[PDB]
């Protein structure tokens, strides 16, 4: 409308343009390490249950 | 060598697959030697997310899930040597000293 | 016949609804017969909102969640053919060959 | 006010109403599928709870 | 873009910033105590089949 | 004196590391002492999250896991003082009347 009024929306596009973006990148590799730690606590159950079946832990591969 | 088992040595599958994105290398005392004759007393295993910062472990005679968390590789999986991992060989290990970590 | 169970064959009503906007079909061996005799060893079930470009399968012996992604169908839900489903019948399916994948 | 004045205001109002909108389509699209695998994850432990009930999954339908 | 459309934002920005984010402390020191009690549980089972070997419970340290 | 034992007296190890981050207290009747010839007919234990506000406890003749449950304590270990634990003597307490409970 006036030169006035385009003058505070610049003042504002400028303000809620830069509102500190966090680092979200230590919150996703968390969830990233304890599907590993998850992973390998259920595959412990795999690997003791088939002993418990042959006396042997599995063959590699 | 040296990955995930498929079959046990009574012939049945392993029945277990692992998540989306992880890594696991897995090592025993007699390898993949499917002899039907043989007994793996012992393993050791390790999994990493390909994009964690974390390889964990374990080994047959160790209670516990033992970490390094090491912010350098990101991007590796555990095959890679640069990872500090349990390789064939070590794997029984019922105690650690100085390199790996999940106690207080 | 295709869809989510309303009730285990004990009687007891099966404890789940879905999401606001999902589509779910569901198969099982011996389809809606629920004879009090009978025994269904395995399921294959799939899911897609029908505003998504995805669609996800499970079956009984597997682990994972195993999806496609075409972006070609975004408004259709898991009844319509041309979603590549897992149907009545393959409803193990413990290996994946070529079709679909949650893997690496 | 002056001739001048509604010539830069109309040189800025053609400014900011050309700001690069996204698309905002594929932003959305992941939502929607996060809530059918999440809601197949859960689908999947009311299955293999029926199933240790009853011996069986349940019937379709 | 105009500044009635700067009015709605800030209006809104106002609103998603405060929905009750809840206390997480309850719900993580149940896990923490899950966790010594299976722990416990656990530990019963080696002392009372150290015993069935020796005729006695272990020396402490 | 007062930790989790190593080893048991026939000279075998415990087999047996706690959680990441519990401390652990055990007592029997004839502390450290392994003589070779005596026999701990006894035992008292308990255990607490570093992070938790419940120290839990058993003892040789008792069902059960007993808690205390204080607030107060959320940083201690069953090391400290100030958290109620089962120390040396009062080793069996088949019987407990006013300070700690499990049942209704």
């Amino acid at each position: 409308f006036t030169l006035i009024e385009l003058l505070i929306v610049v003042a504002i596009i400028g303000i809620l343009a830069a509102i500190a973006i966090p680092q979200f990148s230590a919150y996703r590799v968390k969830a990233y390490n304890s599907a590993a730690s998850s992973d390998l606590r259920n595959l412990k159950t795999a690997l003791e249950s088939a002993f418990a079946d042959d006396q042997t832990y599995p063959p590699e591969s | 060598a040296g990955k995930i088992p498929t079959t046990t040595m009574g012939g049945k599958d392993f029945t277990f697959k692992p998540s989306t994105n992880v890594s696991v290398s897995y090592f025993t005392t007699n390898g993949a030697t499917s002899t039907a004759g043989t007994v793996n007393t012992d393993y050791a295993v390790n999994t990493k997310n390909s994009s964690g910062n974390r390889v964990f472990t374990s080994t047959n005679n160790t209670s516990n899930i033992w970490y390094i968390e090491n912010d350098a590789w990101k991007g590796k999986a555990v095959s890679d040597s640069d990872v500090t991992a349990l390789g064939t060989g070590d794997v029984g290990k019922s105690d650690f000293s100085g390199t790996e970590w999940k106690s207080q």
